[PDB]
């Protein structure tokens, strides 16, 4: 939305009264260990492989 | 990990211990010889076309 205010040169807006407000930040830190077995992966259960 | 000398650790190892040694050969109960005649042994064949 547009809310245009032009211009003042005597005015000053004061405020009277505030809220304390909760905001939440979600931040992911790690991720999962993974280990292969290149070994079985890649030849299974031959020896020729 | 090739080599004769390791540092102080945990680490993660292959299999390099058991192997098979017995075998399973299971296969169907049929024993009637196919009939190579007729088809090797056989009188007449057939021409190309
Ligand atoms: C700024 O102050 C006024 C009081 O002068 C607040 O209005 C009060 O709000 C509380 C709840 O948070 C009520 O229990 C009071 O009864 C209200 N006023 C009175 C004294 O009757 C106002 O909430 C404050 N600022 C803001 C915007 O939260
Ligand atoms: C700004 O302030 C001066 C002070 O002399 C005044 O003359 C002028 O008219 C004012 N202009 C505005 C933006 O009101």
């Amino acid at each position: 939305e547009d809310q245009s205010v032009a211009y003042s040169n005597n005015s000053i807006a004061i405020p009277t009264n505030f809220s304390i407000s909760v905001t939440t930040e979600v931040l992911p830190v790690s991720m999962t260990k993974t280990s292969v077995d290149c070994n079985m992966y890649i030849c299974g259960d031959s020896t020729e492989c | 990990t090739k080599s004769f000398s390791v540092e102080k650790g945990i680490y993660q190892t292959s299999n390099f211990r058991v192997s098979p040694s017995t075998e399973v050969v299971r296969f169907p109960n049929i024993t009637n010889l196919c009939p190579f005649g007729q088809v090797f042994n056989a009188s007449t064949f057939p021409s190309v076309y």
